[PDB]
Order: C-alpha cells, then sequence, then structure tokens
C-alpha cells in the first residue's frame, strides 16, 4: 500500500544539472527496483531508467538514477540540461508483485523569454444575436509563463455568471494561448453601455471592452 | 521490429460496455507480460494491471481489481481491456506497454487509445462570424455548441494558413464544446480578399463554410 512521494515541479537553467527524489512511505527502498519515466505532453512515456541505475539503450548519458536509503529514496539526476528535458518524470517500483508510480514532477528548463498576453475581445455577432442567443468572445494568446486570470465586467460591474475559460495551452512557439467566454441573452447585451474582459498574469492587466 | 498498435479512439454514453485491444507484431506475444496504465485528463500514471499472454496470468492493481478486465486472445496477439458498464469517470487515455529486455522494463509503448464517457449526445455545432491596430486586422469565426470532438477548421479551403491561430475548446457545463477560430491579415486586404471559415464536424455529418466580412 507504500506511495511513492515526488516534488510537483522542479525547474533549473539549461546546461544545469537537476534532481529529482521519489521517496516511499513503507519499506525500505533497496526492498525493490525503481524505473524511470519521461513523458512530453501529447505522446506516450517512455523509460528513461530501469533497476535503479541502468540507463536503456537510446537514452542520453545525462540520465542517471541513484538510491539513497538513509532517506529512503530514489532519485533521477539530469546533468547538462536541455530544452528538450522538458516534461513530466514518474518514478515507478514494486509493492508484492503489484506496480506503483509517484505523482508525477513537471521539469521547468529555464530561460523562456515572459511575455504579456496579447488579447482580442469579440462582440456577439449580429447572427447570434437573431438566435437569441449572444456570446462574448475574450482570445489571449502569446503570453509566459502559462498562467492568467479572467475578469469579466457588465460596464463596472463584475460578471460571474456565464463565464467558461480553457485551461492555457501550449502553442507552437512554445508560448500560451486561452480563452474565455461570457454567454448573455441580446436583452442583457443591450441593457448595458459596454462589456469589458480583463486578464490578469503576473500582477499586470490587460483590459478589452466592446459595446452594442 | 517489436510493434503494439492500440485500437482507435472511442466516445461512449454511460452503461456501455467496452473493449479496447492492444496488438503485438514482430515479437513472440506469448513470452512477454502486457502492463495497462489509465492516465486522466491532465493527471499521472496509475497502474491498472498485467497479464502474461502465455498462461493467463493476470495482476490487478487494488484500485481497480473488479472494476476491469484484462485478458488476451493469443491467437491473434491481441491484449484487452474491457469495461461492461462505463462511468463518466473512466474518461481516460489508455496504454499498453511490453515488459522486455537481463532485467526487464516496459520497451515498447502502444500509442495510447483516448476514451471519451459522456452523457452528451452528438451535435453539430453553429458556426457564428467574428468580424474585423496598424495594418492588420484580426477576423475569425465561433464555433458554438458542439459534441464530441474534433472540429477541424480551416481557411478558405486551406489556401490561407498563415496568421491563422486556431483556440483548442472549452468544455461546458452543458456538455457541448465550442472554439474559435482567428487569423490575422492585412487591413489592405479586406474587401479584396474573401474569408471564409471551412468548420468540418465529421461526428455529425456536418460541414459549414462561413464567409465573414466586417460589420
Amino acid at each position: 500500500n507504500f506511495m511513492l512521494t515526488q516534488p510537483h515541479s522542479v525547474s533549473e537553467s539549461p546546461g544545469k544539472t537537476v534532481t529529482i527524489s521519489c521517496t516511499r512511505s513503507s519499506g525500505s527502498v533497496a526492498s525493490d527496483y525503481v524505473q524511470w519515466y519521461q513523458q512530453r505532453p501529447g505522446s506516450a512515456p517512455t523509460t528513461v531508467v530501469y533497476e535503479d541505475n541502468q540507463r536503456p539503450s537510446g537514452v542520453p548519458d545525462r540520465f542517471s538514477g541513484s538510491i539513497d536509503s538513509s532517506s529512503n529514496s530514489a532519485s533521477l539526476t539530469i546533468s547538462g540540461l536541455k530544452t528538450e528535458d522538458e516534461a513530466d518524470y514518474y518514478c515507478q517500483s514494486y509493492d508484492n508483485s503489484s506496480w506503483v508510480f509517484g505523482g508525477g514532477t513537471k521539469l521547468t528548463v529555464l530561460g523562456q523569454p515572459k511575455a504579456a498576453p496579447s488579447v482580442t475581445l469579440f462582440p456577439p455577432s449580429s447572427e447570434e444575436l437573431q438566435a437569441n442567443k449572444a456570446t462574448l468572445v475574450c482570445l489571449i494568446s502569446d503570453f509566459y509563463p502559462g498562467a492568467v486570470t479572467v475578469a469579466w465586467k457588465a460596464d463596472s460591474s463584475p460578471v460571474k455568471a456565464g463565464v467558461e475559460t480553457t485551461t492555457p495551452s501550449k502553442q507552437s512557439n512554445n508560448k500560451y494561448a486561452a480563452s474565455s467566454y461570457l454567454s448573455l441573452t441580446p436583452e442583457q447585451w443591450k441593457s448595458h453601455r459596454s462589456y469589458s474582459c480583463q486578464v490578469t498574469h503576473e500582477g499586470s492587466t490587460v483590459e478589452k471592452t466592446v459595446a452594442p | 521490429e517489436v510493434q503494439l498498435v492500440q485500437s482507435g479512439a472511442e466516445v461512449k454514453k454511460p452503461g456501455e460496455s467496452l473493449k479496447i485491444s492492444c496488438k503485438g507484431s514482430g515479437y513472440r506475444f506469448t513470452s512477454y507480460w502486457i502492463v495497462w496504465v489509465r492516465q486522466m485528463p491532465g493527471k499521472g500514471l496509475e497502474w491498472m494491471g498485467i497479464i502474461y499472454p502465455g498462461d493467463f496470468d493476470t495482476k490487478y492493481s487494488p484500485s481497480f481489481q473488479g472494476q476491469v478486465t484484462i485478458s488476451a486472445d493469443k491467437s491473434i496477439s491481441t491484449a484487452y481491456l474491457q469495461w461492461s458498464s462505463l462511468k463518466a469517470s473512466d474518461t481516460a487515455m489508455y496504454y499498453c506497454a511490453r515488459l522486455g529486455g537481463g532485467y526487464y522494463y516496459l520497451d515498447y509503448w502502444g500509442q495510447g487509445t483516448l476514451v471519451t464517457v459522456s452523457s452528451a449526445s452528438t451535435k453539430g455545432p453553429s458556426v457564428f462570424p467574428l468580424a474585423p491596430s496598424g495594418g492588420t486586422a484580426a477576423l475569425g469565426c465561433l464555433v458554438k455548441d458542439y459534441f464530441p470532438e474534433p472540429v477541424t477548421v480551416s481557411w478558405n479551403s486551406g489556401a490561407l494558413t498563415s496568421g491563422v491561430h486556431t483556440f483548442p475548446a472549452v468544455l461546458q457545463s452543458s456538455g457541448l464544446y465550442s472554439l474559435s477560430s482567428v487569423v490575422t491579415v492585412p487591413s489592405s486586404s479586406l474587401g479584396t480578399q474573401t474569408y471564409i471559415c471551412n468548420v468540418n464536424h465529421k461526428p455529425s455529418n456536418t460541414k459549414v463554410d462561413k464567409r465573414v466580412e466586417p460589420k
């Protein structure tokens, strides 16, 4: 029933060395072999370490596993970091013929430019209004790191209802995008003088406004 | 070349049974353990179980025991994962992997099978034009209230690719998806170049071509 605990996120500059620890709650780590897996988003995992410290063919020698019996843990060590090493890393061991996975660690390779989001806000189309519906569309792109807060306003009053927002997702240029949708009746849209989309990122806010 | 090929993506409703597959080729299928792993959207890897096709020796993780059936058909080198009654929470990606090489490890992986389980029924999208700083204009279309994914969006029948940004969909509380695609164009090209978003939604046999023009 033992668990394997690893940090949620580690980060390091390229060229340097990062360590990911894996600690088991019960028993001694040396009792069962430990594997490490790498998984990039949208891809299947790959084995990078097995049998504590063995390296499967194809895997760069910059990857190495070790065991620290005193702290009852295993470690994945990546020297000479490269951007391709950005992924999720999972440790794995055995508990009487049953496999146990760690929670995973997201490795962030530092060095990427911090960028503020570009915001485009669209009012409801004339056609949508004919169908007795209304949707405001807030398109948020080219921001880094991937974390934003979206707030909607009717005139100057906050709007919580009818708001659906996506998770940030990585673009092709390694920056992040997201979008937010405010649902209104055509009557609400015609009622107010304006609606606003406020996007906050790293303490700074970009606000776009549209009017009927 | 050793290879594990899994069956295609599945969209199902709760209560339905489902049997997904993992086909081995290029090796002695009965001689290697097959592992099944679950990965729910945005979460970690969970071990579901393992099977040795040679004698049907099968072990399940405690959290999956009695929830799912792992089996194998020797004569066609296929391992299976099956549910008698899908739950929405069974929505995940499922991987199979071969334990192989003197100590073995997961050396080959299937490409994964995405299982989406939802009470939503198939529905084509309503497409709305998003009508248009500097010599640059932004225009697009809103692809509203469809199920299931995916929708494919192109511009001018694939003729316009530069400056195109299609945003990943949102999943609304209604179980329906919505996305937007926006294209950035020279403002000088407005009214001299036609802009039409081609939205194809295969599951509902619906294709829409929406002309986008200034308000």
